[PDB]
DNA sequence: GAACCTTCGAGGAAG
DNA sequence: CTTCCTCGAAGGTTC
């Protein structure tokens, strides 16, 4: 899953976001399991 | 009604309102959203209003922005995923958003999907993201500092105008209903003549007259009260204040019509180059009393007739 | 004290002064907070003034600040934070505030609310009704929907001749110097219509009146102390009148251009043109024209000139 | 997509499609890219689609920027570097793009290389990089506001202009077929008339007659039925807009005809002076309805017949 | 390549050619730099290319930049540490430098120093820079808007003309020999009859003959095929652009032959004063198809003979 | 010392010192500190020097700044809080301070106090600092370049004249006695009616006379020294250069007096228009031998009868 | 070296010289610095040139910078801070500095402190810089645009002139041994006549008419070779150039003397209006060609013998 | 009516 | 974002 983790972050990073905040945000996600798009989605649904 | 849900309440702008309303009954009679509209005219004529009762006729929930809330690409596509299917975005002041985001909003308006690409460039790849059906309403003032591509997108245009006597005296009728006052329509005829066509001035023209009326008279707004409160008030008949009426004069007494300049101009009647110019000048031009060139100032022969001087070229 | 404190003890501005009157009973009688309140004119007719008396009139406690203070969002957040119900917020010279703080302010003002960012946090905040009153020199200055907001406007005039020949005499009183009634009547003219300058002239006045005379104020110490400040009986000053002398014998009357006439009277070109010319064109002694300016006939009545057009 | 592919599908522009069709073919004889090119006139008459054209003829992927995107060097470099063999590049408002740009295009467009200093102080360096052999294709509005130098390096230009009413008509027809709109050719004669000879605007122009039809009528595009539509979206029989009636109305009205200059128009009218000169004027100066003069602008004696206003 | 590299390529400009020989040779007797250059002239004559022969006849390497590149006096001292004794630097556009910047070179070119302030705060200190021998190179297009004290530095002075029938004739043949192409004598007069007496123009449009004659012909240039690749384009049996004829059509069937102010003809007909006054005017005058007086520009018969008007 | 400390030594200014003089002594009576002063005139007729006299009499030290050292509200806001009661705080060149620091003067000058935004963060708060008894002095060339609010509170104007000969004859023999010369009275004179009528152009010719006297001479200075040494100077004995001179006896010789336009005449005297109407022209003008008129400059008859031709 | 090193050296300028050398040994006797001096004239007289005599003749080192150098007050604080006692500071083309940075001089050039603001910021006072003492020297090409306060704090004035005929030859002569080339008399005042007065021109022409005599001829500038090689420059035995000639020419051939208006002859010319009254009028009229008349400029007998043309 | 000269007013670009 | 300054206009005299 570690791909699917790095991905989201690379492309919230991407986004402009700081590596550090992009981690830590996507480090709030706790389902690893779900698709980067999940992810990505409801990182910035809780980060709204 | 002051504030309106449907456009049969919505007091003015018929010409807007009628378009509008096909377009949003075309739009019913097919599983698709309205399509991408902006809205233009000066300021203070209710185009944040009006969002609201389109939302309304729609059926569906209105997201609330402005243009200097957004910063980065982040910010916008956070709040496309609140919008539902069918949901109506609104962003005021489009045109002061970044360019850096204008790439990313009209990417998304015509394919409803956002591509994302990561990578040091020599090996990349990219990640879609689905996006529902919705309808973006933008607002702006200025429109000639808007991109060709992003012009494009929107495929309707809405014009708002100054609102005539017959209407903005409705204004007044309604507004006078909140307080408890009684007013004859002879009088609300003669405050709406004097409001230039903006509610708001409407309004504080009336919060005026409320209380001279509640003080040096019955409590009853008639048209005998009317002509005193504007009289206290130098308000004239064609909305010209003190100052409007000094600078007319000065022009045709000591100049004979002009040409003259800005800075002669200040100095006679005491003011700032930047008042006269930005507070005073602008709504004299629109009535027709000036007209500017390369030489100065020039008044025209309608405001002879004003004035009541007699004209000669 | 020099400052009125209530309308009783201000003199003059018939026009702002009858109408403010009216909009704090009504006020009042409702038990409401007055509208915001814009003050604007020339220098020195009173505008701060007039703030602290319509502060008194309405029984408040007044905050004061200035625009010039006011460097970021968060100093206003700050002070808007200490409003109580019914308060006052007096900002002077308003014009200096940042394009980035009355985005902030003109909001607050229409819904009473704020909800901005300020590391950064969301600050959120409800305010009691409160009425803003501001003043300036340079209305013209603000932002277009910022003037939208206020609700009274006054704009300030210059005084007539009775009315500060009564400020000259009510000060008099508080140096505690004796002057007759016609001695300040000869103050009165040559104060170009503006309190403050009335002002000046009495303290200049009161310290020669105790140096070369025996501390009182009469028609005849008052002819020697304005002789040796040297203001005619219109105001001109020294230079006010070697300008118009200049224009009379060197040049006919004109037209003659301001380099021209600056060179010649030894004068910096910007000093001639926003420090004499301004009360000249006023008083109607001098008319600008396309190719110059031309002494009026005025000028030659007073300077003692036989006119000839 | 509703855009042309190929030269067969699109429509008009006889002259400059005649030429490139010669060039592109002998490119491909002698096996060598195609010199640059550049493409100007008002907007919307299919520039942009043009650009995708000649890719799909040429056998190339395209790549696309603007001149407002571009803000420093260090862009176009990567920009340019990140360049295949026989790549096309369009650059939108080429005329746009800072000063400090085009310092790195007039290398690129005629010797294909970039020369970028490095060190400080006592130590100085620069790195010569090499380009593939590539097509720019460069896009504006105005030709004579383009970099005097940089005009000098293209070596095709293709003038376009605006679309008679034949070619329209056609368009139109194309178009309605995607929405199954029925229309007349007497109905597609009327809106190729009134939009003024741009195709994106006959497109808008259909998207909105349609909703009228299926409501105030049964669907079917009649005649009647275009003209009801086109006066309630305020369009004129001569296609003039609703700011351009205000413009005209108000310079006899209020003017007597003139002159009136800019500025005293633009505060008249709520508009800003740069978009009435940039925007409105140069249509209304090419038909003749509006003239120059040492005094400000003057209403012929055309548009005093136009709108109904007996003359002097 | 296309662009020649020494004196005995280098055709034409004999006036000047016969000039920087005695020099160049002279300073190589000595061992010493050559004196700084000035190069004024119509753009396209081949001045940039001049400056490229110079420093392969010294044997040095060439640097190049403009005007316009340069924003501020720490732009041009970063550019200067970066000379190796006897480099030559070409700026182009000399005349556009800013002020700020144009002030450096007062001491550089004549002493080979600079004073510069350098580091902040309590470090800022002053430095007084030794540059090594070079020679600078100048081009613009208005050799009387440069400064005087700038002017006045300058050592040497190159006037460049327009190349006569002869010259070009011979442009042709040599650039039709680098290319795999056959030429016939009559085909190449014509040809460059065409160019307005500049080698691009004729370059560019031989490269468009070719490929017409490659497409549409049997791989030769003959007068028939000239004239009907020239007649496909724009291009007038003796020269005009469609700008010209523009020009030329607006006067006359606008202005009546003038006179007209040629800042109202520039905004009548949408183009830069600049381009018309240094690209379009010269040569229109040149030719006797624009006559001048104090009031303004006037069309002379030959316009209306040539256009097809009347000259009532 | 060069600059009087007192009444008794500084010579002239009746009208100023005068007033200053009853000014001072009615407020020591009061035993408050003295109205806020504005010294304002042409350059050099002791409005430096005046500051500190009104300190020595008033007998308080002196703070001193200058305009160009204040650029931000710290500034002011650090200068102020340091005053202690009656002291008095001198701002040279007043006018050139920042209009942003300016409006921190407003409430200082009218009520002796500042709001001060204290603390950081959430701890921001606004506090009234409050400000002891103080006199500011001003001085300034440019007094209309200060904002009309600022002018208003000043509560003494001194505006400084010129000297007069006898004024600027002790002046030179009190300087003459600084030094170690011995200088006769029909010397001083000499000197005083060259000297423009300001006190620095007098102490100037002083200094140069000495060197002369002392190298070319006995070190003692009498009329025969005198005249050598303004002979080597080339002073008229009305003060007019040799370019003054010149410009004289070209309207006089090539004219006949006038009308002539200053173009005309600079070019004739090699002279760039710019530093004729700035250094020149305005002595002349002030003292009477040109005039201006609308058509040109004229000579006066004071002039011929000063060059010694015949006003025909 | 090509600039003289002292007062011995340094011909012409008597004027100047004779002043200076009195003002250093007055300065000397009595161990005192020199007087802040002011050199100001026309381009290329030698003001620079002197800056470095009057440094030797004192015998201290020189401290150098650049007007344009100094950006803020911060750089000449930090300047003035290095100053040791007795030191010299050169300011060149000393207009250029803004004037925000101009005032500070006011208080260093009299008293020789500066006020400065010092500090963190929170903790900040104002202090006094003490300067030893020091020779400001200042050149300038206009110092019209000067401020008067500044141009007033300068004791010591020397505008500079033209040099003569007798004086000019020297300078050639000189500038030939330092080459080690042979020159004839006869030929050196041949190149002073055509130098317009100016040494800076002179060393020009000389350089030219080295390199022609040393690669076509035998190393000698005999009158022979002088002639070919000023031929081949195409400057004129009077100095006049081809557009002067042309001037004259055309005013003589078209006009008969005129008089004539300056628009009328600037379009007969293809001359830019305002270039024409500044780059070449000026020369012209100094020299007695043209005459300025209030109906016209008109060609003197002068211009008609030098062209050949009969009088009348 | 052609040419010189002075004065004013509104842009714009360099702090 | 603001101050300085330069470009264009037109009134007036004279031959
Ligand atoms: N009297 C002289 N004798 C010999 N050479 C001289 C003399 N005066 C000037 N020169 C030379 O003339 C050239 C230019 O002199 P400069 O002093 O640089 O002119 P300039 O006054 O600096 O011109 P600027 O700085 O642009 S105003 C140098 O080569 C000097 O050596
Ligand atoms: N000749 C044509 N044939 C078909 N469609 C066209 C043609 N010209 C324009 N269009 C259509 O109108 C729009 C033109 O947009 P675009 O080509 O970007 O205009 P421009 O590039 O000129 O600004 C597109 O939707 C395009 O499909
Ligand atoms: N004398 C010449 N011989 C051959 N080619 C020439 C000659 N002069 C110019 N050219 C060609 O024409 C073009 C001239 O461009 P350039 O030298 O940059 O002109 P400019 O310097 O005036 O812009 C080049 O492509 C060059 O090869
Ligand atoms: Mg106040
Ligand atoms: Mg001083
Ligand atoms: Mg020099």
């Amino acid at each position: 899953s570690e791909d699917a983790e790095q991905e989201a972050v690379a492309a919230l990073v991407a986004l402009g976001y700081k590596p550090q905040e992009a981690s830590r945000m996507v480090s709030k996600i706790a389902r690893p399991d779900a698709s980067s798009e999940t992810l990505i989605r409801d990182a910035l649904r809780a980060a709204l | 009604t002051l504030r309106p849900q449907y456009f049969k309440e919505y007091i003015g702008q018929d010409k807007v309102k009628d378009q509008l309303k096909i377009f949003i009954e075309a739009a019913k009679l097919r599983d698709e959203a309205l399509d991408h509209t902006l809205l233009f005219g000066p300021p203070g004529l209710g185009k944040t209003t009006m969002a609201f009762v389109i939302a309304n006729e729609m059926g569906v929930n209105l997201k609330q922005t402005s243009g200097p809330a957004i910063e980065k690409a982040g910010d916008l596509v956070a709040i496309l995923n609140d919008l539902e299917p069918g949901d109506i975005l609104f962003i005021d002041e489009i045109h002061r958003m970044p360019m850096a985001v204008e790439e990313v909003l009209y990417s998304a308006m015509e394919d409803y999907y956002i591509d994302i690409m990561i990578g040091a460039g020599e090996t990349s790849r990219s990640v879609h993201l689905d996006l529902p059906p919705f309808t973006l309403v933008g607002a702006t003032t200025r429109a000639g500092m808007l991109s060709n591509p992003l012009r494009a997108r929107f495929g309707i245009n809405g014009h708002m105008e100054y609102y005539e006597l017959p209407d903005l005296t409705e204004i007044v009728e309604r507004t006078s209903e909140i307080f408890e006052m009684t007013i004859t329509p002879e009088a609300a005829l003669e405050l709406a003549r004097r409001s230039r066509g903006t509610p708001r001035i409407a309004n504080r023209l009336l919060k005026r007259v409320r209380d001279y009326a509640q003080i040096m008279g019955d409590g009853v707004i008639d048209d005998k009260i009317a002509d005193q409160a504007l009289t206290m008030l130098d308000v004239d008949h064609e909305g010209l204040d003190y100052v409007d009426q000094k600078i007319l004069r000065t022009m045709i007494e000591m100049y004979g019509g002009g040409p003259v300049g800005l800075g002669t101009l200040s100095v006679n009647i005491a003011e700032e180059r930047e008042t006269v110019e930005d507070m005073y000048e602008p709504y004299l031009i629109q009535k027709g009393f000036i007209m500017r060139t390369r030489t100065g100032r020039v008044a025209t022969a309608k405001a002879y007739e004003h004035m009541g001087y007699d004209y000669t070229r």
